[PDB]
RNA sequence: AGCAGAAGCAGA
């Protein structure tokens, strides 16, 4: 159809009609109807103005046309020109957009082009705006009627007529006219009135001092409340201010104070599962990925010695933990996994009960008998305990950033490359996977989320059913060999979860080499038993079982199948330096960035503290230690940890303009210290962060001298 | 050797691996249990910012209502709902002024496109609170069962099919003597509530504790609000639109590319106009109780004054949303759960039932946050809130206002300028003037101008540093470089409909995040490896000669070996993974058409294959996705 | 117990 409309407008008129259309934002393609309706309207307000011009003196026949014409042109400038003449000429200013304007009689020109009658469309249109305007209504059916009678002459009548002779039938020959969609259809609706009672809910609507909604409409369109911002201002009080304040190094205290607080206890460990402690038995495989049942099966069998201990010695008991709970509850894994039937159910006994919290929530009772008690309250509810720093994670950060002897990561495949830009993607990927695959994070973050998969697919499956589920996970050494590494057992409790936030219970009995009296406050809710001795290097390491009984949500498991996120967005980060070292050099730069060249050398990064002194590392260090960032902002996220990360950028922007000597100002900087503050109560990560940030703001304030 | 992360700012900028310093690898914050708690937060924290201003009952529900509008100036620091109607009258006449004719064009463009527009728009928005049965329910089901109930109450304007019809009986359904409708008890129901009760109803609010929310220690709640405003609230925001397409300063409605350049644009923009041997200082705020503080009497005014030049039944239109907003209730959402520890005994006290019950009973923040809101309380569990816009919903409009306050430039000709650009609740502000501290006077200024429309600029989360670097709606700038619209990136996971739609859905989201949203080359290739590694792990398709063991992937493997062109197999049969950045969009079956057999091939093909069975016109398209009607098109059961 | 953190879950 729009081949056939090219073809009775010129492409001026087609590009101002889809240019009005513009101002309205709907396809356009989608319907053309109105577009044909609109450029017939635009067509006839210019034909009636095509060789009509008047003279200096009102010569009807220099510069100077009879009619001006409204439509087609851009809507703010239509109006803006319209409000103009209608100030000019003292005349009422129509409420409706204006379609012509003529300079005899100085008066606001509508046209409309129907199909059928036009005498009845000649009333709906004076409806809707009654006297303002002088209608010309035109109508196929060689109808016209026009409001004023020497508006315009024969002439232009018959020229108009004849130009849509074409068009009654023209559309109909090629068989068009059927699709033709009426003028009035667009404007149906104009009439709206409010009833009784919403009139008076917008007459209580009005702003204090009005007695109804017609003293406000008459103050609003008639009073000129020119100088209004400034008195007001003048007469308000000068206590209102954001007082400004020059910000300087000596602002900027250390965040958290209480954290070198020594009377607080120190962060505990609260990770799901263990991190740079983690004892992994590790069973020598050349292909099938077995089932976990069998894996952990063959995995025991090969250090029957470990698995065949009866007699513990036990080292840490937690303070509301039962060790010979637990105890049974590890030998009836231990049974379970290494027999012969498949499955990998426990037997709802006494201390799997107890171990599983089975049975502890409140009952549900009627309202009215709760409100006739009287010794039934709301509790308190419990608030986050403050703790100070801890070393753990300090040496968790480190450990977990130390390259191992080991690949965890076995991502599939892509097709070859072909383009530049997959050329430079896969180098990209290359260096950044040869860096991190050789991490322990890496290997951590596998364990996570293949544990999670197996919970949450136990949980969803076998809601009514005590499971065991071995902690396992799949590794290759740089020589090719594969590795079954079966790090501990988790049983499962009743996962009755109907709510995203339902808690379901799990018991962790996790292989270890760590000694906890080392660091006893890292231990305080594990309790670790002394199960054996292994042979590794020379010496007859011990092996521990740390048991800990642990928590988790849909929420969380969910997250921990998808832990491999942690991937992009160490990933990103690196790609983002690369990024700007080529525009830095307007090439290539991630050879250089990684191993160097000729002409630029490799990149380092100010690392940590050796003695007190500042270090620096490889760019693959770098991308290792975001990479263990990453995977710690998954195992320790939680609103503590979000509250401060938000809190803490506006500080570290700051910072960041004060090293670029932008001389940043503040307005209230206790207020962002103590939004900073509240956030920092007991995750290990956020604690660690503050002291970081603490140490880092120093050595910032030493440079800057 | 102790590591210490932060020490990679002391080689790199802050903003250039700011990536660093957001926390998206973690758990989102959640919810657990009622969110009566902090939805009363919400309205006492309302109502104590406009507690000063005039206070009466409402003669159309018996509400009590707080209106701060032209109330006494505030003499303190804290969020004042104080706004003037003589101020926002004097800064929306000098952005007409600025804008000539902008305001009567966009109230034309918006009454047209409400003249075209129809009742099946009303189903594009989110969940809305269905008051046939008080729950936050579809879009497209609110709408079905309102015209419903209309329809029983000999309310058909629906049946016109127009907008107009529809809401013109919405607002007739207000003087309806008493109203019938459907409800569910489940089973299907009908049932009768009076006038006042379906007025309650209509301008109430469903409120529910934001879920997933990042970067907040504190819990906020939300509201959802009724089907029979939505026309309203949907022309005024389309007015605001409109207005803010036109405006230089408005951070909206473009995101991406255009904001970029929208931020480099106005910064350089901003240098190029300061008076030579002077200062440019850039403020980046945050504004604290946006919601609460906005006024919805303001909003109808600014209505009022926009539509200046427009028809008297069109103004009417338009003036409608700001009344019922100005007149919503507030739903207090599930009620308390008291617990006696010794009987390890629960009971759920509901919204209606919250003081029958002595308060020695609740606990202090409990105690205090009901004995607060008290005044407001209804007998039936909803609160008063005439006051705030806790929904939002005004996003466009409270944008203008925003924008008409960046519009004044000057106090009393002082020596100093100020522009920026306003976003929904975030802004940067550019002051030029001859010295640091008469760019502070200035910031001064605008802060007090603020106050007086209404507008709490937070002065414990802005601050200001000399032009050149600042943020912006997570958007960080810093001497050109952009960093990056810091965005949640999403699990390249199942999408979950088939075997063949899902690696089309895959595919055309990782493309999608790639175009729109910032992911370079390695990340979207890293995405496509995780994506595929995730499929072939829900789908048991891992490759033919991966030796992985399974049921599935027993014949599988059978296939492998059986097949002798390796190359063109789909990863749903164990096929090579082929996709990469450049053939991101073409459907797979396509690209290795040419490569496979016809032994397997033909079999794919099948015409009459028994798997996809009959098909409708949303099972190939429903987004939208490519694929091929193949043996991997298969429906649930 | 534990998860967890301004309120819940630890089946209905």
């Amino acid at each position: 159809m729009d081949t056939f409309i090219t073809r009775n407008f010129q492409t001026t008129i087609i590009q101002k009609a889809k240019n009005t259309m513009a101002e309205f934002s709907e396809d356009p393609e989608l319907q053309p109807a109105m577009l044909f309706n609109i450029c017939v309207h635009l067509e006839v307000c210019y034909v009636i103005s095509d060789m009509n011009f008047l003279d200096e003196e009102g010569k009807a026949y220099n510069l100077r046309p009879q009619y001006e014409v409204i439509e087609g042109m851009p809507r703010t400038i239509a109006w803006m020109v319209q409000r103009s003449l209608a100030q000019e000429h003292g005349i009422e200013t129509p409420k409706y957009l204006a379609d012509l304007f003529d300079y005899k009689t100085k008066r606001f020109i509508e046209v409309g082009i129907t199909k059928g009658l036009a005498d009845d469309y000649f009333w709906k249109k004076k409806e809707k705006l009654g006297n303002s305007m002088e209608l010309m209504i035109f109508s196929y059916n060689q109808d016209y009627s026009l409001s004023n009678e020497s508006s315009l002459d024969e002439e232009g009548k018959g020229r108009v007529l004849s130009r849509l002779t074409e068009l009654q039938a023209e559309l109909s020959l090629k068989n068009l006219w059927q699709v033709l969609i009426g003028e009035e259809d667009v404007e149906k609706g104009i009439d709206f009135k409010l009833g009784q009672t919403i009139s008076r809910l917008r007459d209580i609507s009005v702003p204090a001092g009005f007695s109804n909604f017609e003293g406000m409409r008459s103050y609003i369109d008639n009073i000129d409340p020119k100088g209004a911002i400034e008195r007001n201002l003048a007469r308000m009080s000068p206590l209102v201010s954001v007082t400004p304040k020059k910000l300087t190094w000596e602002d900027l205290r250390p965040i958290g104070p209480h954290i070198y607080n020594h009377e607080l206890p120190e962060v505990p460990y609260n990770a799901f599962l263990l991190m740079s402690d983690e004892l992994g038995l590790a069973n020598m495989t050349e292909g099938k990925s077995k089932k976990p049942k069998t894996l952990a099966k063959e995995c025991l069998e090969k250090y029957s010695t470990l698995r065949d201990q009866t007699d513990p010695i036990l080292i840490m008991k937690s303070e509301k933990a039962n060790e010979n709970f637990l105890w049974k509850l590890w030998r009836d894994c231990v049974n379970t996994i290494s027999n012969e039937e498949m499955s990998n159910e426990l037997q709802k006994t006494n201390y799997a009960k107890w171990a599983t919290g089975d049975g502890l929530t409140y009952q549900k009772i009627m309202k009215e008998v709760a409100i006739d008690d009287e010794t039934m309250c709301q509790e308190e509810p419990k608030i986050p305990n403050k703790c100070r720093v801890a070393a753990w994670v300090q040496t968790e950060m480190n450990l977990l950033s130390t390259l191992t002897s080991k690949r965890a990561l076995d991502l599939p495949e892509i097709g070859p490359d072909v383009a530049p830009v997959e050329h430079v993607g896969s180098e990209r990927r290359k260096y950044f996977v040869n860096e991190i695959n050789y991490c322990k994070a890496s290997t951590v973050m596998m364990k996570y989320v293949l544990f999670h998969t197996s919970l949450l697919n136990e949980s969803n499956a076998s809601m009514g059913k005590y499971k065991v589920i071995p902690i396992t996970n799949r590794v290759v050494n740089e020589k090719g060999e594969s590795f079954d590494m079966l790090y501990g057992l988790a049983v499962k409790g009743q996962s009755h979860l109907r709510g995203d936030t339902d808690v379901v219970t799990v018991v962790t009995f996790e292989f270890s080499s760590t000694d906890p009296r080392v660091d006893s406050g890292k231990w305080p809710k594990y309790t670790v038993f002394r199960i054996g001795s292994l042979f590794v290097s020379g010496r007859e390491k011990s092996v521990y079982l740390y048991c800990r009984v642990n928590g988790t949500n849909k929420i969380q498991m969910k997250w921990g199948m998808e832990a491999r996120r942690c991937l992009l967005q160490s990933m990103q980060q690196m790609e983002a330096i690369v990024e700007q070292e080529s525009s830095i050099q307007g090439y290539d730069m991630t050879k250089a960035c990684f191993k160097g060249d000729r002409v630029n050398s490799p990149k380092t990064f100010s690392i940590g503290t050796q003695e007190g002194k500042l270090v620096k590392g490889s760019f693959g260090k770098a991308l290792r230690v975001i990479f263990t960032k990453c995977l710690m902002h998954y195992v320790f996220g939680n609103a503590q940890l979000e509250g401060f990360s938000a809190e803490s950028r506006r500080l570290l922007l700051l910072i960041q303009a004060l090293k670029d000597r932008k001389g940043p100002w503040v307005f209230d900087l206790e207020g962002m210290y103590s939004g900073i503050e509240e956030c920092i109560s007991n995750n290990p990560w956020v604690i660690q962060s503050a002291y970081w940030f603490n140490e880092w703001l120093g050595f910032e304030k030493e440079g800057s001298k | 050797m102790n590591i210490n992360p932060y020490f990679l700012f002391i080689d790199v900028p802050i903003q250039a691996a700011i990536s660093t310093t957001f926390p998206y690898t973690g758990v989102p914050p959640y919810s657990h249990g009622t969110g009566t708690g902090y939805t009363i937060d919400t309205v006492i924290r309302t109502h104590e910012y406009s507690n000063k201003g005039k206070q009466y009952i409402s003669d159309v529900t018996g509400c009590t209502m707080v209106d701060p509008t032209n109330g006494p100036l505030p003499e303190d620091n804290e969020p004042s709902a104080y706004a003037q109607l003589d101020c926002v009258l004097e800064a929306l006449d000098r952005m007409d002024e600025e804008h000539p004719g902008l305001f009567q064009a966009a109230s034309q463009n918006a009454m047209e496109t409400l003249m075209v527009t129809t009742v099946d728009k009303l189903t594009q928005g989110r969940q809305t609170f269905d008051w046939t049965v008080c729950r936050n329910q579809p879009a497209a089901t609110a709408l079905n069962t309102t015209i419903t109930s209309f329809r029983l109450n000999d309310l058909n304007g629906a049946d016109k099919g127009g907008l107009i019809p529809f809401c013109q009986d919405i607002i007739d359904s207000l003087d309806r003597p008493e109203m019938t409708f459907f409800s569910v008890k489940p089973m299907k129901v009908k049932d009768k509530i009076t006038k006042v009760e379906y007025i309650k109803r209509a301008l109430s609010l469903n409120t529910m504790t934001k879920d997933a929310e990042r970067g907040k220690l504190k819990r906020r709640a939300i509201a959802t609000a009724g089907i029979q405003i939505r026309g309203f609230v949907l022309v005024v925001e389309n007015l605001a639109k409109n207005i803010c397409e036109n405006l230089e300063q408005s951070g909206l409605p473009v995101g991406g590319n255009e904001k970029k350049a929208k931020l480099s644009n106005a910064v350089a923009k901003m240098l190029s106009n300061c008076p030579p041997g002077g200062i440019s200082m850039t403020v980046t705020g945050d504004n604290t109780k946006w919601n609460e503080c906005l006024n919805p009497r303001i909003f109808l005014a600014m209505t009022e004054r926009i539509t200046r030049d427009s028809p008297i039944w069109f103004r009417d239109f338009c003036s409608i949303a700001p009344v019922l907003f100005s007149n919503k209730i507030a739903r207090l959402g599930k009620g308390f759960m008291i617990t006696s520890k010794t009987k390890r005994l629960k009971a759920q006290i509901p919204c209606p039932d919250l003081f029958s019950i002595p308060l020695e009973r609740y606990n202090e923040e409990t105690r205090a946050k009901l004995k607060k809101l008290k005044p407001f309380f209804n007998e039936e569990g909803t609160a008063s809130l005439s006051p705030g816009m806790m929904m939002g919903m005004f996003n466009m409009l409270s944008t203008v206002l925003g924008v008409a306050a960046l519009g004044i430039k000057n106090i009393g000709n002082k020596e100093y300028l100020w522009d920026g650009l306003q976003s929904s609740d975030d802004f940067a502000l550019f002051v030029n003037a001859k010295d640091e501290e008469t760019c502070m006077e200035g910031i001064n200024d605008f802060y007090r101008t603020c106050k007086l429309l209404g507008i709490n600029m937070s002065k414990k989360k802005s601050y200001c540093n000399e032009t050149g670097m600042f943020e912006f709606t997570s958007m960080f700038y810093r001497d050109g470089f952009v960093s990056n619209f810091a965005m949640e990136l999403p699990s390249f996971g199942v999408a979950g409909v088939n075997e063949s739609a899902d690696m089309a859905i895959g595919m055309t989201i990782i493309k999608n995040n790639m175009i729109n949203n910032g992911m370079g080359p390695a990340t979207a290739q890293t995405a496509i490896q995780l994506f595929i590694a995730d499929y072939r792990y829900t789908y048991k398709c891992h490759r033919g000669d991966s030796k992985v063991e399974g049921k599935r992937m027993k014949i599988i493997k059978e296939l492998w070996e059986n097949t002798k062109g390796r190359d063109g197999l789909l990863v749903a049969d164990g096929g090579p993974n082929i996709y990469n950045l450049r053939n991101l969009h073409i459907p797979e079956i396509v690209l290795k058409y040419n490569l496979m057999d016809p032994e397997y091939k033909g079999r794919l093909l099948h015409p009459q294959n028994p798997f996809v069975g009959h098909l409708s016109i949303e099972g190939i398209k429903e987004m939208d996705y490519d694929a091929v009607s193949g043996t991997h098109s298969w429906r649930t059961k």
